[PDB]
DNA sequence: AGACTTGTACTGGAACTCACGTGAACGAATGTTT
DNA sequence: AAACATTCGTTCACGTGAGTTCCAGTACAAGTCTGGTC
């Protein structure tokens, strides 16, 4: 269990009550793919640069 | 597909008359037309738009050779809209002192449409007319205009300053109070109502809108919206029963169809900026590797399992696409709306041509509705698309009937979270006064009203008919930046906030109960 | 040795007689470029 | 007035926290009880994160339910359902209505 | 608590997926 | 003196989620060529 | 009149970046245990 966000319901500019948002239903996705060095079989760091 | 839209604008002196405490009708009409043009331009729509203004001091149109149809100008012929029209309307359009009728303007618009449509094939022809109906008009040509409209089968819409204390544009309230309307306005309303009802029957009464209402209804583009592409399939209960069906995306989240391109500040071209990705190993040398020297893998609980793309494709779950198979029928009470998944809702009708599928689908819909049951179906768009399990339920209307399909969750898509009950909590147990206060607040903030005790409810705040404000804000900011490169973005328009806010009546009714609850309910930050 | 050099070899299924790490060490003894996953420039897969 | 077929986004669950504002649990419970007994769902503008367009959503109260073993299956709170905007809808083609024999 | 999974404590033991079981 | 344990705080990384962008399968409709 | 392509238009799957919650690791202060000599 983990709240998506702790938001603050605002009935008025004065009345304010904190609440938490959860997802009782969530789409199931396969684990993200990981890039690997073809030779050593170790994780490789990916860096993006702009020039 | 493409269409012609002729916008008729009144620039008479009466329009310039700004009643104190209420925005002038000219400003409202300008805002509505500006919003329409912004949507038509920034959306990259292959539509042709022309502007005709009546009441101008000058005269420029094909039918102005003689003394007939004076004070009518064609600011732009039929063509793809551009920033030029927005610049012209925003800055160099002003009210005209001379007063002109509107039937002559309608005839001029018809002539313009007929002349311009010769060289191109247009699926739909549209006319939008914004007038306050405060100018004398000639009724001699009523039959001619009616016959021309009937023969040319061109849609027509009217916008008025008044719909059929404080005033807010698009504030879900009365824009123009029914106290001050003159006899000429009543005659104009009567004649336009006659024209609309004759053209489109009783349904035409809803084709006359108000500027404030139109600003928060997305009605200007009602007749120039393209139909969704149909998805053909076969609903198969078993191996011997099959009904040809067509599915459409009834509800789908709308996003921006254009992305933001990054360009250099010195030179505003995307070619200069180049992005490259370099892969390095976890070592001091930081040795670089090529794309061909990279493989795909997955984690297996502290263990790394390589999985090549070709390997994944070979071992990928293979199935046949474009399938609509009924896995069974279950009581409607067994399917809960809270479990609905996916980002779309499908509306399934029978095939376009054949009638056997139509009768079969109608029979299935009626049986499901009268038995209070829904069909659990397997949905697969294409071969690549992953199959899903969804619920299809009947949807019967006086004019049409279909099946509404919404995706359902899988066993692993559900989250098992345990919470603490509130009813059986001593610390969290509101007293009688708290319940009474909450009851008063709920009753004072009702968003629905009884429709004259006619077993019907009228919605005070129908959010489902409110357009998305993000698109309008983005269009406004883009137009401001284009026309004023050396100025910052402007603030959000007041009418947007008014349409995104509830009617002032609810707040006025809820003022007192809200303060009472605040006083009664302790609230301390921690 | 000198002959068994400048060659890319990949092994992914060893026999009970010699485990995969043992065969990897052996082939490395003669100077064989060990590659865990074969690529476009691999002599063969063992 | 909450049409079932007006589904846009998967619904969320709103539950009192009391970690930030004290005394919110009692107000939340009172609101839930009154809404359940009145069959009325709250309407609220929702903005999850900063610099995000608002969305009109409806909070429908949820009544705690337990199975035969007294195990929670429908936790109490509010169900947040996203209400689609005008442009979120689509226009369907006109189709003549055909009836079916009994 | 009854029905608690022996593999993952604190989570309800999900029942096996049956599918479609036509009634009598 | 010193070193280890306890607490307190404080921060940065990991996992989760959503929004944006892109690539590419593919499915069908239509236009053109034989 | 039939077949192919093309096109094209769409839509779904996959990948990358920003915000939120949770927990591991680190710095500093204090308590606690222990050493020796006059």
């Amino acid at each position: 269990k983990r709240a998506l966000s702790r938001l603050k319901l605002k009935l008025n500019k004065d009345i304010v009550i904190s609440v938490g948002i959860y997802n009782l239903v969530q789409k199931a996705l396969k684990p993200p793919p990981i890039k690997l060095y073809r030779e050593t079989n170790e994780p490789v760091k990916t860096k993006t640069r702009t020039f | 597909n493409k269409a012609a839209v002729v916008l008729c604008m009144d620039v008479g002196f009466t329009m310039s008359n700004s009643i104190p405490g209420i925005e002038s009708p000219f400003e409202q009409a300008k805002k509505v037309i500006t919003m329409f043009v912004q949507r038509q331009v920034f959306a990259e729509n292959k539509d042709e738009i022309a502007l005709v203004l009546f009441g101008t001091d000058g005269t420029d149109n094909p039918l102005s050779g003689g003394d007939q149809y004076q004070n009518i100008t064609v600011h732009r012929h039929l063509m793809l809209p551009d920033f030029d029209l927005l610049e012209d309307i925003e800055s160099k359009i002003q009210p005209g002192s001379q007063q002109a009728d509107f039937l002559d303007a309608l005839i001029v618009s018809m002539d313009v449409i007929q002349h311009e449509t010769i060289g191109k094939k247009f699926e739909k022809r549209h006319i939008e007319i914004f007038t306050d109906l405060s100018s004398r008009f000639s009724k001699s040509q009523l039959d001619i205009i009616i016959h021309s409209l009937k023969k040319c089968d061109i849609s027509l819409q009217f916008f008025l300053p008044f719909s059929l204390g404080p005033f807010r544009l698009g504030g879900h309230g009365p824009s123009f109070p029914l106290k001050g309307i003159t006899e000429q306005q009543k005659e104009g309303l009567e004649i336009v109502k006659m024209v609309m009802i004759s053209l489109e029957g009783e349904d035409g009464l809803d084709e006359i809108y108000s500027f404030s209402e139109s600003l928060r209804k997305l009605c200007v583009f009602k007749k120039i919206e393209r139909h969704s592409i149909h998805w053909p399939c076969r609903l198969t209960i078993g191996s011997n029963l099959s009904i040809r069906i067509a599915a459409y995306k009834s509800i789908l989240q709308e996003r921006v169809k254009k992305t933001w391109t990054v360009v250099d500040a010195k030179t505003l071209k995307k070619e200069d900026i180049q992005k490259e990705t370099v892969y390095c190993l976890n070592d001091d040398d930081e040795t670089e590797v090529l794309k061909e020297d990279i493989i795909q893998g997955f984690r297996y609980g502290s263990d790394i399992v390589p999985f090549s793309k070709v390997d994944e494709e070979q071992m990928k779950y293979k199935s046949e696409g474009k399938c609509f198979s009924v896995l069974g029928f279950c009581k409607s009470s067994q399917v809960q709306r809270r479990f609905f998944m996916g980002n779309q809702v499908l509306k399934v009708f029978a095939a376009r041509d054949d009638e056997a599928a139509a009768v079969a689908l109608s029979s299935l819909i009626h049986a499901l509705d009268d038995l209070d049951m829904v069909a659990i179906v397997r949905y697969a768009y294409d071969k690549r698309a992953n199959p899903q399990v969804g619920v299809a339920f009947p949807h019967i209307k006086h004019n049409y009937e279909c099946l509404v399909y919404v995706q359902l969750p899988f066993m692993e898509d559900l989250r098992q979270y345990m919470f603490s009950s509130l009813k059986n909590s001593k610390k969290y147990a509101p007293t009688e006064a708290q319940l009474n206060a909450v009851d008063a607040l709920i009753d004072s903030m009702s968003l629905a009203k009884k429709d004259e005790k006619t077993d019907t409810l009228e919605d005070l705040f129908p959010t489902t008919k409110i357009p998305n404000p993000r698109f309008q804000r983005l269009f406004q900011c883009l137009l401001h930046r284009a026309l004023h490169p050396r100025e910052p973005l402007p603030p959000i328009q007041q009418h947007i906030w008014n349409m995104l806010n509830p009617p002032a009546e609810v707040t006025t009714k809820s003022q007192i109960p809200l303060s009472k609850i605040k006083t009664l309910f302790p609230l301390i930050e921690a | 040795s000198n002959i068994f050099e400048d060659v890319e070899f990949c092994v992914m299924s060893g026999t009970d007689s010699q485990p995969k790490p043992d065969l990897e060490n052996r082939i490395a003894e003669f100077g064989g470029y060990i590659v865990q996953n074969p690529g476009p420039d691999t002599y063969c897969v063992i | 007035l909450l049409k079932k077929h007006h589904y846009l986004r998967p619904s969320l669950f709103v539950y009192p926290e009391e970690s930030l504002v004290i005394g919110s649990s009692t107000l939340f419970s009172a609101l839930l009880i009154k809404c359940l007994e009145k069959e009325v769902a709250a309407l609220c503008r929702y903005t999850p994160r900063r610099n995000i367009p608002p969305y009109f959503v409806a909070l429908v109260p949820q009544e705690e339910e337990l199975d035969d073993q007294k195990i929670q299956v429908t936790p109490p709170g509010f169900q947040l359902v996203f209400l689609p905007f005008a442009d979120d809808k689509r226009k369907m083609p006109f189709t003549e209505k055909i009836m079916a024999t009994p | 608590c009854p029905g608690e999974s022996l593999i993952n404590p604190g989570f309800k033991s999900k029942k096996p997926a049956g599918g479609v079981d036509f009634d009598e």
